[PDB]
């Protein structure tokens, strides 16, 4: 492969590594705290709040939508209400999934950082392979990792 | 069905950014860029596609072509500097480093602009249709790494140990049930015989 293209690929990989390093540095000071988990919870709760606000507005319109000629509008509002309710139920499901299976914020953050370190090492290995033009080795490593990881939680409906 | 953490979500964002940059690079090979050095005299590139490109995109293409043309002699020197070449000229090394840094800056600018202009990447794909099979393999490996790392970071550390502690029991029971179904199938075959 052309040396210019390989150099550009290496530059892109090092830029991704530098992005990861900046993210880790920003997380260094206090981002290890629950403030980031709290921020994600707050964003999900804001989505839930928007759904609830739309549902309440639709309910208010339906209560105030007293009229024969507007029955089609009432049906449309009912359909929108149904969609909003389904969205609320799904959001509640997701939030409960967050609250149940992530009891240890510290351990989860530690594992995320370890995965980040593993991925940075993998990126450097890819950069070294590209500089050595050993694309076959990189493909073999990706295949091996894909074969290794395989499954989780799929076991639930698998047992069903 | 697996939620993601803030750090894992940032990792995923960088994953998509890297995938997009790789895809853009797929259609930004060296030959096509060098083909942009002289628009009028280099007729291998159709006029219509060049016109359809944005002014900023065309400027970046010309600048990248110029930088690559200048740095072509020095790419080998940079590659071999890691070797025993102690007698390399100091001025030559400084010029090569400056050319490399300018080329990196220009390529980053072009990638940023392309990610911000869908028409730009569409036109870039239009000009070049032959994609290196190694490039496709690298893109697929990038996606595989992305998916595996989403899988990893979509799992709680407690669930991570679950894969070893409780998911051990889950997978062992899955194997037990699969083998029980195998035994029942064997019984069915024998009974039919």
């Amino acid at each position: 492969m052309n040396q210019i293209d390989a150099h550009k690929l290496t530059i892109i990989l090092r830029d991704a590594t530098e992005r990861l390093t900046f993210l880790d540095t920003i997380n260094r000071q206090d981002d290890l705290s629950s403030e980031l988990a709290g921020y994600e919870i707050s964003k999900l709760l804001k989505k839930q709040k928007n759904l609830e606000n739309q549902y309440a507005d639709l309910v208010q319109l339906r209560t105030s939508l007293t009229g024969i000629q507007n029955k089609k509008n009432l049906i449309e509002t009912q359909t929108k209400i149904v969609d909003v309710a389904q969205n609320l139920k799904e959001s509640t499901k997701k939030l409960c999934r967050l609250f149940k299976e992530n009891p240890d914020l510290e351990s989860d953050a530690l594992k995320v950082k370890k995965d980040r370190i593993q991925f940075m090492a993998v990126i450097e290995q890819l950069i070294q392979m590209v500089q050595n033009n050993s694309l076959t080795k990189f493909q073999s490593m990706t295949t091996l990792e894909l074969e290794d990881q395989d499954r989780l939680r799929k076991l639930i409906f698998r047992e069903k | 069905g697996k939620p993601t953490i803030v750090e894992a979500q940032r990792i995923l964002k960088i994953i998509d950014n890297l995938s997009t940059n790789l895809t853009i690079f797929i259609y930004l090979d060296s030959e096509l860029i060098s083909k942009f050095l002289d628009v009028a005299k280099h007729s291998k590139l159709s006029k219509d596609l060049v016109s359809k490109l944005s002014q900023r995109c065309l400027d970046l293409l010309k600048s990248q072509a110029e930088i690559e043309a200048k740095f072509k002699p020095y790419a080998s020197l940079l590659d071999q500097s890691n070797k025993e070449a102690e007698d390399v000229e100091e001025e030559k090394m400084i010029d090569a480093e400056r050319l490399r840094m300018q080329l990196e800056n220009n390529f980053k600018d072009l990638v940023r602009h392309l990610r911000n202009s869908p028409e730009d990447f569409e036109i870039i794909k239009s000009m070049k249709t032959n994609v290196n099979p190694d490039l496709n393999d690298l893109v697929h490996c990038i996606h595989c790494q992305k998916v595996i790392m989403l899988k990893k970071l979509s799992t709680a550390s407690e669930e991570d140990e679950n894969h070893k502690a409780q998911l051990r029991d889950l997978e062992e029971k899955i194997e037990e049930l699969e083998k029980k179904k195998n035994k029942i199938q064997e019984d069915l075959t024998k009974l039919k015989e």
